[PDB]
């Protein structure tokens, strides 16, 4: 009927504020969980179809449906911690309340994508303490929770105008807590896909918060051990930033070098297929001015003995674009790349990346033709550099006996 | 008839059981020294009556620890290891150059085949490239234990009876004197006999057929009854697959899988075996679990 | 079960 | 050269692209500044690494670890201040571990700094960190407090005081989080009054933060501010506090209290401990979270032990016991685990009557658990129960469930009772030991495991020093020589390690009529390995033969072996004869 | 019942060793290719 229907609906979300024990005794209670199962499969499927059910007085009844059930404390970690471990071959350990906590968030979701939704009346009950507790979430070991809150703090982000400058500063704080602190979360991932979305909905002459997130917190993101859980997202948020400003590329491009992994080889990789996404995007003048340190890494990359980073650098020459700001700019780029390439072509351990190092020697000579093998003149200044050196050294300490 | 050498490497064996890497300039040496009698070993070494067998240690060094507590110290016992000592573990420069170690101090009292992780490229897609590196701050005791790898025999005879391998049989290799004849001195081929020796896996399948590893061949009862037979062999050891007892029969008991890694990776929750040959081949197989494991790291781009 | 190549 | 040479070489240095070079430089720092003046490193040298310095954090964090040691080379302590500006910069950095050192260098020269010069410059440093911009200057100035303020004006402790208020309620969880780890350190260095007036406060709102892991660090904060507290200012201030995290919607915080639970007891006194500490433990080992039952059953043993003098039985008896008795069968292996590890410790407390009225069944229980952890655990500490009850009780109800451990399926298990089988037979005396005992310990020597074997072997000389030599003579040679004809080699080896053994407390007579014969035979093993352990082992009981003995029946033998065809065989006979010097 | 599995049989070393005897010949023409961009390396240096 026409309105003890809205007695009923607060009744049964009363009823579902009941927690029922899914771990501790996994035998228990299977009737009433059915119940419960079935109460808020009936709720969602109710406030689906059906419209103008989102009245005012069922906000907050809501908002505490939610609460109660979904805020807890997340329990020890399953999997094992220390540095003989990767976070990639965790065993998946499942959050045995899925039954019920599903439907929880489906709902809690409907509720929120209703056209008929007012978010400056839900505003009083989720405040800035109910997205900490949300927040707090992120951490669950379930993917399938995870990836719920991804959207649905993507949509209270979205709707809530009040509780964006909150909602990016509290996130920043997980992400330092994780970069200088812990160096474990489970939710990196989700986190930055929803940032990934932010970045793109962000306005014009981009504000100075924004630039100092970018260079403050997710560069240095790329220093943790666990970089492949979260590596395509990051990388991500970093190219649509450069995309919506160019000016950024030479803060970037010079973190990522001062951060090369020196005895992390898949990182090396990482950082070598995210540097080129990001060479796909360069312009010219943006170009001139990181090449030169850009090029010393790559010259390491391509002499490395590591078959997985130095076919990943040499992969850049199957790159049109990048191959041509190479031509208009071969003054400063071969003297560097060349004696790299020269000392690993007489022998190899291994012959594809032989094969791949004939290859570019091939296509840097058709450049500009350089016969410029004074390679060996610099050969002779770095010994002469060093003989200096060791001179030098001998007046100091001759010079220890002192006023 | 100085024993300088002996003092050196006894003091050495001695640090390796205290999980203390030696140093760069001590690997080089070691590998130098371990070069030149490898090289003297056969394709398929001939192996004395009594040993004890062992499966895949990967860098598990407290669980090698584990090994040696149950199955006699170094000296003392016979070993046979059938390779696979550098990959998943957290251990794998102490566990290889240990190994090494033991078998230039006691030539007649241990072997080492080659398995298929002694290769310049699976060291370096697993561990034991990136250990090494953080390790000793280069790639050069990479260099000496990969060049080291080359030189290991791929196959060992105990009592003309019982055929040891790393990975299983090949349809290129229908005798022992096809094995003789190879040229082992190189890095691990991505095909051909000397790869499916590696590689392989006996299966339930009772033929050849296609690994689900990118490399060697699957192969049924059929090929191990034929081989035996052919070879007079009556048992084949290999160790190149988890078994979570440790250790598994098949193909009637033509083959045993021996794997000594209990929960490998740490992950794995198998438990390990080994297989002691006595005096008079008779066998027997010891189970054992993994040992009792009684700041914020260095950043990954610092050296 | 890590990667075929071998939990 | 000239003047600030040594400088230019620097700079040149640090231009450099060699990231390793730069380093060299750096670790050489103190060798520059001796080649300068003292006045030139001050006015020169300093300035140049404070504004002239852009570089990567492996370099900042050599600096920051030589500037803690520059206090002489800028002339001493009428100059540390010098020094200052520098780590005020390093302190600031990113990077976590740049930024530490550059504290714990701060804090080493503080001590250089007068009480003046500390007010000048010092306590400044801690302001402008304290209220920087970034977490990062503001986590570093956590660490400085408890060293300037014990020897600063109280007005300047005043304002210390202030800051290390607005710290502990920043905006951000990184700087709370470090400020609740420092708030221990800083009340032990503070006047006992403002404990009181000043620093529960600032515990009591982070034992309240919003993040549990600010709360979490205001227990351990809890045990120090006890214990620099007088029985009665506990129970208004700290105590409703503590009482909160014990029941925390946390499993972390409430974690914490129950591994902090003794020294809370001690800190609170015996007082307290009864009111307030009772009833928060037994809900601890009753928790849903099975890390903190783990956790509580690790300290039973502990508290009990602690308990006031007079009500000690009413509350073990009645509060204690029956929780101890639901965790022997919890359904988790590690609480299990823990409280095997210390309930036997709870004999001499409860007395013989009644550990054999309620302790000793449980015991029983647990030698018989499943996990063999848990039964490892239980084993480690028997002796103390055979204090309090009877050895005659101990071999009526609990040596049946020793001797089935002593054949159990894990070695280690097995081990914890051969180790403990010398000590037991002593004190069962050797006519019982040999009749229901002797059989058990010769089945070790023969075990599958080498740990076993050489475990039993030990022990063997450990029985004859109870026992004497000729209970060996007619119980344990025969069988060990008994080995010496066993099929596997692995057997035989072990005739030889007991030998090497029992020789040392044997004495000459009977390793010479009885064991050396033996030994000599073995000489021709068709097995190396057994062929070397004869050379070892004659090495070893060499010198408690007679030197007639020694040389008309083992030198022979051992140049015989020096002419074996095995390597390993005539190394080890050519160095039994150097040893006994009979080469 | 029985030639019929036999025949899989011999149909398999038949098979297999071919795939074998293939594999070999990537390998070889791999050597070939190799030893060309080492030739037009070369080559190209003396343009
Ligand atoms: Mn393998
Ligand atoms: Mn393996």
């Amino acid at each position: 009927p026409p309105a003890d229907q809205e007695k009923l609906f607060i009744q049964k979300l009363r009823q579902c504020c009941v927690l029922f024990d899914f771990v501790s005794d996994p035998l228990s209670d299977l009737k009433w969980k059915e119940v419960k199962r079935a109460a808020l499969s009936e709720m969602v499927e109710y406030i689906t179809h059906n419209r103008n059910v989102i009245t005012e007085p069922i906000y907050p009844e809501v908002v505490h449906m939610f609460a109660v059930n979904m805020f807890r404390t997340l329990p020890p970690s399953s999997n094992p911690t220390g540095a003989e471990f990767d976070p990639e071959e965790d065993e998946p350990t499942l959050e045995a309340a899925w039954p019920h906590l599903q439907l929880v968030y489906e709902f809690f979701l409907r509720f929120l994508e209703s056209p008929d939704f007012q978010p400056n009346i839900a505003k009083k009950y989720i405040d800035q303490k109910f997205v900490l507790q949300l927040l707090e979430l992120f951490d669950s070991e379930d993917p399938r929770e995870r990836d719920f809150l991804k959207t649905t703090l993507h949509r209270i982000y979205g709707k809530f105008l009040g509780l964006r400058a909150y909602i990016r500063k509290q996130i920043n704080n997980i992400f330092y807590r994780f970069i200088y602190e812990t160096e474990h979360h489970n939710g990196i991932a989700e986190l930055l896909e929803i940032l990934g979305s932010i970045i793109n909905g962000f306005a014009l002459p981009l504000k100075e918060e924004h630039k100092i997130f970018l260079l403050k917190v997710l560069l240095p993101l790329h220093k943790v051990k666990s970089l492949s859980v979260y590596h395509p997202q990051l990388a991500y948020c970093v190219v649509q930033f450069l995309e919506k400003d160019s000016t950024l590329t030479e803060p970037v491009v010079m973190a990522l070098l001062k951060y090369w992994p020196k005895t992390h080889s898949p990182k090396e990789v990482m950082f070598l297929n995210e540097l080129e996404e990001i060479l796909d995007v360069i312009e010219p003048s943006e170009f001139v001015k990181i090449m030169e340190p850009l090029f010393r890494q790559l010259a390491k990359c391509v002499s490395s003995p590591h078959f997985q980073v130095a076919e990943r650098a040499l992969y850049y020459w199957n790159n049109e674009y990048i191959m041509s700001l190479i031509s208009d700019n071969a003054a400063k780029i071969l003297p560097i790349m060349f004696p790299s390439l020269y000392r690993n072509s007489k022998t190899h351990w291994n012959k594809t990346i032989h094969g791949l190092i004939y290859n570019a020697l091939k296509l840097f000579m058709e450049m500009n033709q350089k016969l410029f093998d004074d390679c060996t003149q610099q050969f002779k200044a770095e010994k002469l550099k060093e003989k200096l050196k060791m001179k030098e050294r001998e007046e100091a300490w001759v010079k220890i006996e002192n006023l | 008839d100085e024993k300088v050498f002996t003092k050196e490497l006894d003091q050495w064996i001695e640090q390796l059981n205290e999980c203390k890497q030696l140093s760069e300039s001590q690997v080089k040496s070691l590998c130098e020294k371990a070069k030149e009698i490898l090289t003297k070993e056969s394709n398929v070494q001939e192996v004395r009556c009594p040993v004890t067998v062992c499966g895949d240690v990967h860098g598990q060094f407290h669980d090698l620890m584990e090994l040696f507590r149950i199955g006699g110290k170094s000296p003392d016992t016979n070993y046979l290891f059938m390779g696979d000592y550098v990959n998943r573990g957290y251990y794998s420069v102490e566990t290889v150059t240990l190994l090494v170690a033991l078998k230039v101090r006691y030539r007649e009292r241990i072997t080492i085949l080659r398995g298929n992780h002694e290769s310049r490229q699976i060291t370096q897609v697993y561990g034991f490239y990136d250990e090494c590196l953080r390790k000793y701050g280069n790639a050069n005791v990479w260099k000496y234990f990969t060049d080291l790898f080359d030189y290991l025999p791929l196959t060992a005879l105990v009592d003309g009876q019982i055929f040891c391998l790393h990975g299983g049989l090949s349809p290129s290799i229908d005798t022992l004197d096809h094995i003789r004849a190879l040229d082992r001195l190189q890095e691990v081929p991505h095909e051909g006999p000397m790869c499916d020796l590696l590689w392989s896996d006996p299966d339930d399948r009772g033929g050849w057929g296609i690994s689900p590893r990118g490399a060697g061949y699957t192969f049924g009862q059929d090929i191990s009854e034929t081989f035996n037979h052919a070879n007079g062999l009556t048992l084949v050891s290999r160790a190149h697959q988890l078994v979570m007892e440790g250790y598994n029969w098949c193909h009637d008991r033509n083959v045993v899988t021996i794997f000594s890694a209990p929960n490998y990776c740490y992950r794995c929750g198998n438990q390990a075996a080994i297989m002691e040959l006595d005096d008079t081949l008779k066998y027997s197989f010891l189970q054992f679990d993994p040992a009792p494991r009684r700041t914020r790291r260095t950043p990954d781009y610092f050296l | 079960x890590l990667x075929r190549x071998x939990x | 050269d000239d003047s600030l040479y040594p400088i230019a070489v620097l700079i040149d240095e640090l231009r450099n692209e060699d990231v390793q070079l730069r380093l060299n430089s750096i670790k050489k720092l103190s060798t520059i500044a001796l080649a300068l003046g003292v006045e030139r490193t001050r006015s020169e040298l300093l300035p140049f690494l404070t504004d002239t310095i852009y570089d990567e954090d492996e370099v900042l964090l050599a600096l920051a670890e030589q500037l803690g040691t520059f206090t002489t080379l800028v002339g001493g302590p009428e100059y540390v201040h010098c020094l200052l500006p520098p780590l005020e910069s390093l302190a600031t950095v990113e990077e976590t571990v740049v930024r530490d050192k550059a504290v714990e260098s701060l804090r080493a020269i503080s001590h250089e700094h007068s009480p003046s010069d500390l007010e000048a410059h010092f306590v400044p440093l801690v302001k402008r960190l304290a209220g920087g911009d970034w977490f990062t200057s503001r986590t570093s100035a956590c660490g400085l407090f408890s060293v300037c303020y014990p020897r600063v004006s109280s007005a300047v402790k005043a304002e210390l005081r202030q800051y290390f208020r607005n710290l502990c309620s920043d905006d951000t969880p990184m700087v709370r989080r470090a400020a609740a780890s420092k708030l221990g350190e800083f009340a032990k260095v503070l006047e006992l009054d403002n404990v009181k007036s000043e620093i529960i406060p600032m515990f009591s709102n982070l034992a309240s933060d919003e993040q549990d892991s600010v709360r979490l660090l205001a227990v351990e904060a809890c045990v120090n501010i006890a214990q620099l507290l007088p029985q009665e200012d506990l129970e208004a201030l700290v105590m409703p506090t503590l009482r909160q995290a014990a029941e925390d919607k946390s499993w972390r915080v409430r974690y914490m209290v129950a591994d902090k639970f003794t020294e809370l007891q001690k800190a609170v006194g015996p007082e307290i401990t009864k009111t307030d500490l009772v009833p928060a433990f037994q809900n601890l080992m009753k928790d849903c979270e099975a890390e903190v039952r783990a956790a509580a059953s690790h300290k039973v043993k502990e508290f009990c032990e602690n308990l006031s003098a007079d009500c000690r039985e009413n509350v073990i008896m009645t509060q204690i016991l029956p929780c101890i008795k639901e965790l022997v069968s919890d359904a988790n292996q590690h609480v299990k685990s823990a409280l095997a590890s210390v309930i036997m410790g709870l004999s001499p407390i409860l007395g013989k009557d009644n550990t054999i009225e309620h302790l000793l069944p449980l015991f029983l229980a647990q030698l018989k658990d499943e996990c063999p952890e848990v039964r490892l655990n239980i084993i480690s500490n028997l002796d103390c129960v055979n204090e309090v009850i009877g050895i005659r009780q101990l071999s009526q109800s609990l040596l049946p469930a020793i001797v089935e451990l002593a054949e159990d399926a894990k070695w280690r298990v097995r081990l914890a009772i051969i180790e403990y089988m010398p000590l037991l037979a002593g004190q069962l005396g050797v006519e019982f030991f040999d009749e229901k005992l002797n059989s058990l310990c010769m089945a070790w020597l023969v075990d599958h495991v080498y740990a076993i074997r050489e475990a039993a072997t030990s022990n063997l000389k450990k029985l004859v020093e109870k026992f004497g030599k000729e209970w060996a003579h007619a119980t344990i040679i025969p069988k060990v020589l008994a080995m010496s004809g066993d099929p596997n080699y692995l057997h035989r080896m072990t005739t030889l390690f007991c030998i090497n053994v029992l020789s040392e407390v044997c004495g000459q007579d009977i390793t010479t009529k009885h064991m050396l014969p033996t030994v000599l035979r073995m000489a021709g093993d068709p097995v190396a390995n057994v062929r070397f352990n004869v050379a070892k082992s004659l090495q070893k009981i060499g010198p408690i033969l007679d030197n007639s003995t020694l040389q008309s029946e083992v030198k022979p033998i051992l140049e015989k072996l020096t002419q074996d065809q095995d390597v390993d065989v005539k190394y080890f006979a050519q160095e039994a004869l150097t040893v006994l010097s009979l080469a | 019942p029985s030639t019929l599995l036999k025949n899989y049989q011999d149909n398999n070393k038949m098979l297999v060793l071919a795939l074998e005897n293939e594999k070999s010949k990537v390998k070889e023409a791999q050597d070939i290719i190799l030893q060309l961009r080492k030739e037009c390396y070369y080559l190209t240096c003396q343009l």
